[PDB]
């Protein structure tokens, strides 16, 4: 039984949340913000990601070089990432270097220069990033997947933004973005590892007390997405591996079906020919795929947002003449979540998940990421006892009912990249979303 | 008229069955047009972006 997550607020409405571990000697402190690319419009799309670059380009006190030196002298590192709904800025350090790291984070968030010279310099760096994501096939597939599933909607936009915006982003719009979005009621200061909660609250009172509050404070993790059944094909005969994602509209963080969708996802599970144990997994799809050499890997996913989600599978295969079989067998395993699953699969998946949700948190950065994610999506850290109860409440009837309303005979978003000549047209893929025998 | 009947005594029944066939076949034709268009729309609506390698 893990130590209790302590939570305090400041007057502005900044949440401080901590989980101490007296067995480690490092600490991860950082700021989780309930804001990301989705908060941009079409004209300033790319701003949030642009700011992330400039946050490390110098503040009103420390220059770019001084910033570098200060962190080098601390001994640990700083890291940041911007997603569609969430931005994170954290610092991993030694136990007693925590006050330094909180001070640096407070500086780069509140007091960043955003100097025209630096805007202009990064504008090329970010332009080069547009032509090099092209290599990260999983990311290419998932970005096209969001773009098509949420066609012409904010969740459909990329994080980098269009080339056009990169050339026209000004310090004015950068400043406007972080003034509107980086408000105290949207921010959580998180500490995990060798942190004292009371010490962290004091550091918050010292550095984050002059943060603006938003005019209308909504609760943390407050949001209408209209999913489009659709396909993007990026055929490239020169690539040896096909990458395919298939998804349906999934569940939000606060859906009542959140755990049901996780259990369903665990019934299909993951597979990777490179891992020794994968040929012995219990999942039916795993057995079909491994026996017939249909794929190098597959990974089931259930991505959530504040008001929607995507539930589906990502496949990679070199078997270019049997892509049809791979997709066919995958979707017939999904059909069985509607028609055939019983207590046998459901209780097996529950067993696997009860551990999986706890195992994931195996270092201070993972713990901080868990506290930060849960605080910015649900408004609270959910105790493992509550999570164990919600998983236990999932029955086979719940899984069947969920799959019959979410998967069965529903539109999919489909992205294929690589040698995908063998991937059939939309109708034949979508026809596998039901079974004529049932 | 009598001789016409003698040549083709099925005449009355034949034309009534024809009326039923015309109605059913016409309806089936109309529905088959809707279904064909429904099934073909992903192909008809397909769009391309080409970026020469
Ligand atoms: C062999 C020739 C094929 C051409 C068929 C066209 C019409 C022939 C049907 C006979 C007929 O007069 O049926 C009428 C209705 O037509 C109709 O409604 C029939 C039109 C349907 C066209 C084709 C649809 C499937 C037919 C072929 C499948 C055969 C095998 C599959 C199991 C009225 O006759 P009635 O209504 O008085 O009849 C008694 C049941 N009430």
């Amino acid at each position: 039984v893990s130590p209790k997550t302590r939570t305090s607020n400041l007057k502005n409405g900044l949440t401080i949340a901590s989980e101490s571990n007296p067995l480690v000697q490092t600490a991860t402190v950082g700021v989780w913000i309930d804001a990301g690319s989705r908060n941009e419009n079409a004209y300033n799309n790319g701003t949030a990601h642009f700011f992330e670059h400039l946050a490390f380009k110098g503040t009103d006190k420390r220059s770019q070089h001084q910033l570098e030196l200060d962190i080098e002298n601390m001994g640990g590192h700083l890291n940041a990432y911007t997603s569609r709904e969430s931005t994170v800025y954290y610092a991993k350090s030694f136990k007693d270097d925590v006050p330094k790291s909180v001070e640096i984070l407070a500086d780069i968030l509140q007091h960043s220069k955003l100097a025209e010279s630096a805007i202009d310099r990064e504008r090329e760096v970010i332009t080069r990033e547009l032509e090099e994501v092209n290599k990260q096939y999983e990311e290419v597939v998932f970005d096209h997947l969001h773009a098509t599933a949420f066609m012409n909607q904010p969740l459909g936009r990329t994080i980098l933004g269009p080339r056009e915006n990169i050339q026209t982003i000004t310090n004015t719009e950068l400043r406007k973005f972080i003034t509107e979005n980086y408000t105290a009621d949207r921010m959580v200061l998180v500490g995990a590892g060798a942190v004292d909660h009371d010490a962290l609250v004091e550091l918050a009172e010292k550095y984050f007390s002059h943060l603006p509050s938003s005019q209308s404070p909504v609760p943390l993790g407050t949001p209408i997405p209209n999913f489009v059944g659709s396909e993007v094909r990026l055929r490239d005969d020169t690539m040896p591996v096909a990458h395919i994602a298939i998804a349906v509209e999934g569940v939000s963080w606060t859906s009542e079906d959140y755990y049901t969708a996780l259990v369903a996802q665990a019934i299909i599970g993951n597979y990777d020919r490179a891992v020794g144990t994968s040929r012995h997994q219990g999942s039916r799809l795993s057995n079909i795929v491994s026996e017939n050499n249909l794929a190098n890997s597959f990974q089931s996913f259930s991505t959530s947002y504040s008001d929607t989600g995507l539930w589906g599978i990502y496949l990679t295969s070199e078997n270019t003449t049997q892509i049809d079989d791979l997709v066919h067998f995958t979707l017939k395993e999904w059909n069985r979540l509607s028609t055939s699953v019983s207590n046998l699969q459901v209780e097996r998946a529950k067993s696997q998940l009860k551990a999986g949700l706890l195992l994931s948190l195996d270092g201070t950065t993972y713990v901080a990421e868990d506290i930060g994610r849960q605080l910015t999506t649900l408004g609270r850290r959910v105790t493992p006892a509550e999570v164990e109860a919600k998983l236990e409440a999932v029955t086979e009837h719940d899984v069947r009912a969920w799959a019959q309303k979410t998967l069965y005979d529903k539109d999919i978003a489909l992205v294929g990249l690589g040698p995908i000549e063998g991937l059939y047209d939309y109708n034949r893929i979508r026809n596998d979303m039901s079974m004529m025998r049932w | 008229a009598f001789l016409t009947w003698a040549a083709e005594p099925e005449h009355d029944e034949r034309k009534k069955l024809g009326l039923k066939a015309i109605i059913v076949i016409s309806a089936m034709l109309g529905l088959s047009v809707y279904i064909k268009k429904f099934k073909w729309s992903p192909i008809k609506n397909r769009k391309f972006i080409y970026n020469p390698p």
